């Protein structure tokens, strides 16, 4: 009954990349989602202890949240934008797997994912 | 014609026949 | 809970296709009488639609993920058999099928 440490946000030996697509994910995509009215349940790791979800980290093998994604973008974590896009998708999918369909938190993730895919549709080449 | 009202009162039709 | 794969099929795969903008022609069985398709059941011997798949998943009727995947593939194939390949409904099915195969590629192991 104890939360795992949050996901890694840096790499101990990797060049930081810096590209049109990576700056876009931080400056446009992450920023737009972060300020969304539904963002707040996703801005930090799931606190399974406080929320009394004893099975969350047994069911969700790769936890992910927007605070982690933001730090990964700020640090040297990603090799490319598609690695970051996968983290967003993992965050949404975790919510869909753990929670019942139609639950409020699932509806919120769906609205964030719809906005995310709209922003990804305009990813620079 | 297949017809539907989508959320937002968006209308869509398809001429299947 | 359901097995990892069947739960994933309902909560990730079906939900994603169900709420897609192109889902609506596939959310219920084809009503060939109302649509005046006198040949539909002659051509399409095993109809299938996402409304039926959704009910089978929600009622725990499937024994495994393969039975459910086969139903999705039957739904797409039926659309391709009955309709002309350039038709809007075929383009819609193709886009749903592309999304389906992307989500199926990430099916969790049991
Ligand atoms: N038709």
């Amino acid at each position: 009954s104890t939360n795992p440490p949050p996901p890694e946000t840096s790499n101990p030996n990797k060049p930081k990349r810096q590209t049109n697509q990576l700056q876009y994910l931080l400056r446009v995509v992450l920023k737009t989602l972060w300020k969304h009215q539904f963002a707040w349940p996703f801005q930090q790791p799931v606190d399974a202890v406080k929320l009394n979800l004893p099975d969350y980290y047994k069911i969700i093998k790769t936890p992910m949240d927007m605070g982690t994604i933001k730090k990964r973008l700020e640090n040297n974590y990603y090799w490319n934008a598609q690695e970051c896009i996968q983290d967003f998708n993992t965050m949404f999918t975790n919510c869909y797997i753990y929670n019942k369909p139609g639950d409020d938190i699932v509806l919120m993730a769906e609205a964030l994912e719809k906005l995310f895919l709209q922003k990804i549709n305009e990813l620079p080449t | 014609w297949k017809k539907a009202i989508l959320p937002g009162k968006i209308l869509k039709t398809l001429h299947i026949c």
